[PDB]
């Protein structure tokens, strides 16, 4: 008697894997992304439609 | 002799170089050359004709 593993009881629908011990696709929180785009990639308005 | 001309600023950035394009719709009497010029100091024209 050991109860179901974390594969079946982890909140947010995490997938529990081993080697290495990890959780996957936990639908909690948000990742704040920060982009640094150099000025070269910004073309002119006349070039785009 | 020019007639029915309208200027649209389809692009402008106040940069040191020629950072602006003006498109003029024209209905001229005949083909030829115009001495395009801005009497005011608001803008500097890349082309004198």
């Amino acid at each position: 008697d050991k109860a179901p593993s974390l594969k079946f009881t982890a909140p947010f629908g995490c997938e529990i894997y081993t080697n290495p011990i990890r959780a996957e696709n936990c639908a909690v929180g948000s990742i704040p992304l920060a982009f640094d785009i150099p000025d070269a990639l910004f073309t002119r308005v006349s070039e785009t439609p | 002799t020019l007639s029915a001309a309208e200027c649209t600023l389809n692009e402008c950035v106040y940069s040191s170089d020629f950072g602006g394009i003006a498109t003029v719709k024209y209905s001229a009497s005949k083909s030829g050359k115009c001495a395009v010029h801005v009497p005011s100091g608001t803008a500097t024209l890349k082309e004198a004709a």
